[PDB]
RNA sequence: CCCAUAGUAGGCCUAAAAGCAGCCACCAAUUAAGAAAGCGUUCAAGCUCAACACCUCCCAAACAUAUA
């Protein structure tokens, strides 16, 4: 990468620029998750692979940067907002409670004041719908809704 | 600011086409008047004139000018004072080639109608296309 | 802001961000607006200055920077 | 360490209780948020209360139920205990906690750009 | 309103699953 | 030629012209 | 109530049962599809004449004016018959790959403004870019050789 | 005459019989008018239902205002309102025989075209006002061209060629599987479970 | 994200209605901006689009990870 180094004089300095393992598995590929097996296999708990694709400010890279697919890259950003309020990437802050497995930001969701009868009843939505087609290691599928 | 009219020559002060439309920069209409009568003596006189007046901040008055209009000239040069309605159809002047060409002659000379082609094809189809959607038919 | 004056050497390897500055906003669209500025731009790792009136001189080695982050820079600059 | 409890996302704004002191506008619905807040025992105390069946015997099963919102227990439960229970969720570590050997264990998968500002 | 679970799906498939092969035996 | 892509051009022009006519 | 009804009618539990089991199921497959693997040549003959009729190519950058700046500069330049000319460099980097232009490969990028001509007059529009403080001189090409600022001067002097 | 003509509140000659609501006219699929003829766009009725004449005006009014008379003709495809439809006197208790007749009203079953367009009309230009007046209109219906009608019947054959379920609504149906005619209709036998009432799933196989 | 000159304030009737009050052709310039797709003015002037040049008070409790 390069910074932009101030002091009035700015300059842009090249730095420490990374590469990748030279052996992936599987080649010939579209996104670098694709590229390493990795299509339906990774969660929000790896937080190696989810700060690969994160500004040290915790900010989203974008696409053409990294080389995404559309519905990786959605899965990519969605996982760094489900971990970022599950308090899993505490060094890209700019400069209490415990949370995991959170959609929506903490101040724009109303209480559920009243929940509907049986067959109409408003559920709290547990766990993104992006990450529906990973691997079940259960025979009871995500409950998405709770 | 830029303004653009096409106020005749046969009369100085018509009125509505020039008292209101100058009247929100700020103007001294004489002198725009005296200007445009000393243009009137240095050409042929009763013909429209489009101007190139750009009213300055520093409020002064700086009048261009060049050849005369393209529809007046076309439809006095045919004969014709009022022009065709339909104008697809409709014809009231039967113009030849050759007086298509001989005005073309002293059409592309000036520099604030940007009629500055330097072949001639293209400025006699530029008119002969204007003429196209007007009465006049190019005999020939 | 009262004067900026930007070398640019394109016979050696090519920087296009000081070019885009050049294009987009060292030109008379700007000074339609901001008419005290003074632009001057010269041509043989590029290099910009510019000289505020009241007393700070801004230098800029534009080599591996992009548009937008100068372009940005400078506009902090000016409402300082 | 009932005040570190996670519930799994907006449950801690949208799962709300409901209580009611019988005099007339007397209903008060307070959020999973507000009522830690207000007792950091009451969520699982709450949570054990639902789970129980619903007969004569819950209220003595809720006494032998010994909630404490810290580390710290008092030396006569303390001297009780016989076996830990394991944790029924596994703790994500987050990015501190990894060592160099496992941040070196997964591979890079991709090179930037030579020229990005971040 | 009543809805569909699982259990009444693959409880439905099997019932078919038994037609399919009654339907098969009574062909010859 | 060059006055058969200008033609060409014009028609695109008018083609999105009247597209926009309820926007 | 009748078969046919305003609102949507509610079903048997057996035909809700039904109609459950026979939903369509898109077939899926193992891998997904989408991680897988005359104007043109009227610019070809353009500009290829424009190579094969100059011994010299300038270019500036020419977009730092207004409509009427530019009607000036192309009548300050139609004195003489110097052809000034805009089209695309993604068209341009083929041009000057076809015309062994490789010290021009990196000289062509951006806006880009051509002032072809046949004999010199370019100390003229050396003071029409001194008169206004910006507009600089890009560098061009004699037969093969190529010119920076101060090989323009040289040669304008 | 390249506008929609005028389409009267009742036939010039009266229908002096009561006629039973036989709602069968609007279940199913269409067989009148289904296929484009020396047209080009249509609203095609994805469900069936009831046109009155105030759906017939506002239908008409809508067209005609946005109307290019020099470059787009349009034909009205359904007819004008024949079937008799009776309402008694408001606030009068039942029996002394069926009411009077109140209005005259037009039943289109799903998959029917009620207008044509033509003319050097393209698509883009026509969905505006299409799509208004058919979420004007009473019943689901849809702004359809020539090619967007093959398309989505394409659609449907790739959609009952393509799926992977060993189960369809016309095996279960025909065969008479779980003894499960019991509880549908006889006239699932043609439906074949893509219409339930005056209704149509375009999504369903 | 850009970027908008000119035959021309297209003629007809209209006090003038100029692409934008209405009829008709909708040619043409460099290399490209439509006798005109929406604000906007009595009318103008100004503004956006394509295209050019970078591209009564809620109501089981709960739970997304252990092989059906
Ligand atoms: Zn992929």
């Amino acid at each position: 990468f390069r910074e932009v180094v101030e002091t009035t004089i700015i300059e842009g300095r090249i730095t420490a620029t990374p590469k990748e393992s030279p052996n992936p598995p599987n080649p010939s590929g579209q996104c670098p998750i694709c590229r390493w097996n990795l299509k339906h296999k990774y969660n929000y708990d790896d937080v190696l692979l989810l700060s690969q694709f994160i500004r040290p400010h915790g900010g989203m890279l974008p696409r053409k940067i990294t080389g995404l697919c559309q519905e990786e890259h959605r899965k990519i950003e969605e996982c760094v907002k489900m971990a970022h309020r599950a308090g899993l990437l505490p060094n890209h802050r700019p400069r209490q409670l415990n949370r995991y497995l959170t959609r929506w930001a903490p101040g724009s969701v109303k209480p559920i004041y009243k929940k509907g009868p049986r067959w109409n009843r408003v559920r709290m939505p547990v766990g993104s719908p992006l990450l529906r087609d990973n691997v079940c290691y259960s025979r009871t599928p995500w409950k998405l809704y709770h | 600011g830029v303004i653009r009219a096409i106020v005749r020559a046969g009369l100085a002060m018509p009125g509505p086409p020039l008292g209101p439309v100058l009247g929100q920069r700020g103007v001294s209409i004489n002198q725009f008047c005296k200007e445009f009568n000393e243009r009137t003596k240095d050409i042929k006189e009763g013909i429209p004139l489009p101007t190139k007046i750009l009213v300055k901040p520093d409020r002064t008055f700086e009048i261009k000018i060049g050849q005369p209009t393209v529809s007046y000239f076309l439809k006095a040069a045919a004969g014709i004072e009022k022009g065709a309605r339909q104008t697809g159809k409709e014809v009231a002047g039967l113009v030849t080639l050759k007086h298509v060409y001989e005005i073309a002659r002293i059409k592309a000379q000036d520099e604030a109608f940007a009629l500055q082609d330097v072949p001639l094809s293209s400025v006699v189809r530029s008119i002969i296309g204007s003429a196209r959607s007007l009465g006049i038919r190019v005999v020939k | 802001v009262k004067q900026v004056r930007v070398q640019f050497c394109p016979f050696e390897k090519n920087v296009e961000s000081t070019r885009t500055f050049l294009q987009t906003v060292s030109s008379e669209k700007v000074r339609s607006t901001n008419l005290n500025c003074s632009v001057i731009a010269d041509v043989r790792e590029p290099c910009v200055d510019v000289l505020f009136g009241d007393g700070h001189r801004l230098i800029m080695r534009g080599a591996h920077l992009t548009a937008l982050e100068m372009l940005t820079a400078f506009a902090s600059h000016i409402r300082a | 360490n009932t005040r570190h409890i996670a519930f799994s996302g907006n449950k801690w704004e949208q799962k709300v209780y409901s209580s009611h002191t019988g005099y007339p506008g007397g209903f008060r619905q307070v959020t999973a948020a507000q009522l830690h807040l207000r007792d950091p025992v009451a969520i699982v105390k709450l949570a054990i209360y639902g789970m129980l069946p619903k007969n004569l015997h819950r209220r003595t099963m809720m006494e032998r139920l010994h909630l404490f919102p810290d580390e710290y227990i008092p030396e006569d439960i303390l001297k009780n205990l016989v076996e830990e229970l394991p944790q029924p969720r596994k703790i994500p570590k987050r990015l501190d906690e990894y060592t160099q050997e496992e941040i070196d264990a997964f591979p890079r998968l991709w090179t930037p750009p030579e020229d990005y500002r971040l | 309103p009543r809805f569909v679970s699982l259990r009444a799906k693959q409880n439905m498939i099997r019932r078919l699953e038994i037609e399919a092969e009654n339907h098969y035996w009574l062909s010859m | 030629s060059r006055e058969y892509w200008r033609r060409l051009r014009k028609q695109n022009i008018w083609r999105h012209n009247r597209l926009s006519k309820n926007k | 109530s009748k078969a046919v009804t305003r609102h949507r009618r509610v079903m048997h539990f057996q035909r809700q049962k039904l109609m459950a089991v026979t939903e369509y199921i898109p077939p899926k497959p193992a891998i997904h599809p989408s991680c897988l693997p005359g104007l043109i040549r009227l610019l070809r003959r353009e500009i290829a004449a424009v190579f094969q009729d100059n011994r010299m190519i300038a270019v500036c950058q020419n977009v730092a004016l207004s409509a009427e700046d530019k009607l000036l500069m192309r009548h300050q330049l139609r004195k003489h018959k110097i052809l000034m000319k805009v089209f695309p460099n993604q068209v341009l980097k083929p041009f000057l790959e076809d015309s062994k232009y490789q010290n021009l490969l990196p000289l062509f990028v951006g806006h880009n403004m051509l002032l072809v001509s046949e004999e010199p007059k370019v100390k003229e529009m050396v003071r029409i870019l001194r008169t206004v403080p910006f507009l600089p001189l890009l560098g061009g090409c004699i037969d093969d050789t190529i010119l920076s600022r101060q090989g323009f001067i040289n040669y304008s002097k | 005459k390249p506008k929609l003509r005028f389409i009267e509140r009742a036939p010039l000659v009266p229908k002096v019989r009561r006629e039973p609501k036989n709602l069968s006219d609007i279940r199913g699929p269409s067989t009148e008018a289904t296929e484009f003829t020396e047209g080009n766009f249509a609203i095609l009725a994805l469900g069936g239902g009831y046109l009155h004449w105030g759906h017939f005006e506002m239908m008409r009014l809508t067209i005609n205002r946005s109307m290019d008379p020099k470059n787009m003709f349009a034909i009205w495809r359904v007819p004008a309102p024949f079937k008799p439809i009776t309402r008694k006197s408001v606030g009068h208790r039942m029996g002394g025989g069926k009411g009077a007749i109140d209005h005259y009203v037009t039943p289109v079953k799903a998959g029917r075209l009620v207008v044509e367009m033509g003319g050097r009309c393209e698509f883009e230009e026509v969905q505006g006002f299409l799509d208004q007046v058919a979420h004007k209109l009473p019943f689901a219906a849809k702004a359809v061209s020539r090619g967007t009608l093959e398309k989505m019947r394409k659609d449907q054959e790739e959609r009952e060629r393509n799926n992977q379920n060993p189960w369809t609504f016309e095996r279960i149906a025909t065969a008479n599987m779980l003894g499960i005619r019991k509880v549908l209709s006889p006239y699932d036998l043609t439906h074949k479970g893509k219409y339930w009432g005056k209704f149509y799933m375009p999504k369903r196989v």
